[PDB]
């Protein structure tokens, strides 16, 4: 039997080194070209136990994506432990492309291609890939954008969901579009519109979920984050290079008992980073439309816990969550 | 993340603060 061990993947990608966007330049010197020849082979008669939150892939996706930013959006300052550095801050191409992930030789990826999977535990429908599927590795909050969806019901994942402690992973089976813009000539406001309908049929079927988990006879309520950094607070991510703050109180605000939603942002120059504790500053907005039109393919939530009703609110900050809900059907072993 | 600062942020809404990755998030 193969014992999960962790090497350092290798990664490919479609990147074009004629493109100035930045994630196509990191990939072009980081990355070999997509497999051009993928092979799946099934595991026959072979059960294996995988666990989603404890995957060295998970960590070495991040140091990746934190190089990719490190080297790619560069602030104009930046406050870390006390200590100012500042340095030119060029606006960038930015728009994420997939990458995947690859054994190398003595390594196999297995991949869990059960149907109901809940990311620990036994999976009885195994087999070996030679790379992942391609990730986009997005950064945000809250909402999980341009994912892969489930393939049949809606899944909730969660490392311990009588832990309130413990971050919920919600990935739905249909995309909810959501299309943010600041408009072409306040050059900081912006706004986001998504399908009320589909939101609210979205958030039901995510209820019923929870029910199915917490219990029948529990009444399920959303509310917006309590509070903290306003990274976490809203819906935050980058669109085309510009950090933006989406206020998603509409989003969270729900119980069982227009058209489009309008979520208003705004975008920030002063912003925590991700990639370790601190603070940059980026400058100011470039001009002309800066439009992002994005699937909405999970969620991340907390559940508030400590009679009869549960609340869940926005979470997310963590990003490795971000690469686990890709990532969670994949584990590196060993071949001996 | 600032634990401690976060703690000290979080109380004056009423509640605790833990990290979030790198974010003060209150509980
Ligand atoms: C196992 O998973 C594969 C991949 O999704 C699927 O095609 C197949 O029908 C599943 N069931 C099997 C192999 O019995
Ligand atoms: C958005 O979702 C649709 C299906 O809902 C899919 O066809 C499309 O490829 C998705 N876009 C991205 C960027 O993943
Ligand atoms: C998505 O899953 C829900 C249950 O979680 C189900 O009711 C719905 O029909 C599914 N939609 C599709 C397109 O599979
Ligand atoms: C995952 O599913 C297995 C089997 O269905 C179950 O034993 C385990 O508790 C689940 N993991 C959770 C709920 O974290
Ligand atoms: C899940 O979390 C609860 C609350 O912290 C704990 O009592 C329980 O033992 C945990 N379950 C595990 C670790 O399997
Ligand atoms: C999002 O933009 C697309 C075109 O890019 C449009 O067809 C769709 O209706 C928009 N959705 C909303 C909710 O405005
Ligand atoms: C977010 O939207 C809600 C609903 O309109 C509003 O009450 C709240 O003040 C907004 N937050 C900020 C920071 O403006
Ligand atoms: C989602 O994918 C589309 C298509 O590549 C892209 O235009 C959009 O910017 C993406 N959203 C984010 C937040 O990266
Ligand atoms: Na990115
Ligand atoms: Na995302
Ligand atoms: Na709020
Ligand atoms: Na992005
Ligand atoms: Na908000
Ligand atoms: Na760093």
């Amino acid at each position: 039997v193969w014992k999960e061990a962790t090497t350092t993947l290798f990664c490919a990608s479609d990147a074009k080194a004629y493109d100035t966007e930045v994630h196509n330049v990191w990939a072009t010197h980081a990355c070999v070209p997509t497999d051009p020849n993928p092979q799946e082979v099934k595991l026959e008669n072979v059960t294996e136990n995988f666990n989603m939150w404890k995957n060295n892939m998970v960590e070495q996706m991040h140091e990746d994506i934190i190089s990719l930013w490190d080297q790619s959006l560069k602030p104009c300052v930046k406050l870390t432990g006390g200590s100012v550095i500042t340095q030119a801050c060029p606006k960038v191409s930015f728009e994420p492309i997939p990458i995947h992930y690859c054994a190398p030789a003595g390594f196999a990826i297995l991949k869990c291609n059960d149907k109901k999977f809940n990311g620990t535990g036994p999976c009885t429908n195994v087999s070996t890939v030679q790379c992942t599927h391609g990730i986009r590795p997005v950064v945000s909050t809250q909402l999980l954008l341009n994912g892969s969806l489930a393939e049949e019901e809606i899944v909730i994942r969660s490392e311990n969901f009588t832990n309130n402690a413990k971050t919920i992973i919600v990935q739905l089976n249909e995309s909810v579009v959501i299309n943010c813009t600041r408009p072409n000539n306040d050059i900081r406001q912006a706004h986001c519109n998504l399908s009320k309908t589909q939101w609210e049929n979205t958030l039901e079927q995510i209820a019923i979920k929870l029910k199915e988990q917490f219990g029948n006879n529990k009444t399920i309520i959303f509310n917006p984050s309590s509070g903290g950094d306003p990274e976490i607070v809203t819906h935050s991510f980058n669109c085309g290079g510009e950090f933006f703050y989406c206020n998603s109180t509409q989003l969270f605000t729900w119980n069982d008992t227009g058209r489009n939603i309008t979520l208003p942002c705004r975008i920030k120059q002063i912003i925590n980073m991700w990639q370790e504790v601190g603070k940059a500053m980026y400058a100011p907005p470039i001009r002309g439309q800066i439009r992002c039109s994005s699937n909405i393919t999970g969620l991340l939530l907390t559940r508030d816990g400590g009679n009869g009703t549960e609340i869940f609110r926005p979470g997310g900050g963590d990003m490795r969550d971000n690469w686990r809900s890709e990532l969670y059907k994949y584990k590196v072993v060993k071949i001996e | 993340x600032n634990l401690h600062f976060c703690q000290l942020r979080c109380k004056s809404l009423g509640l605790l603060g833990r990290c979030a990755x790198t974010y003060c998030a209150c509980v």
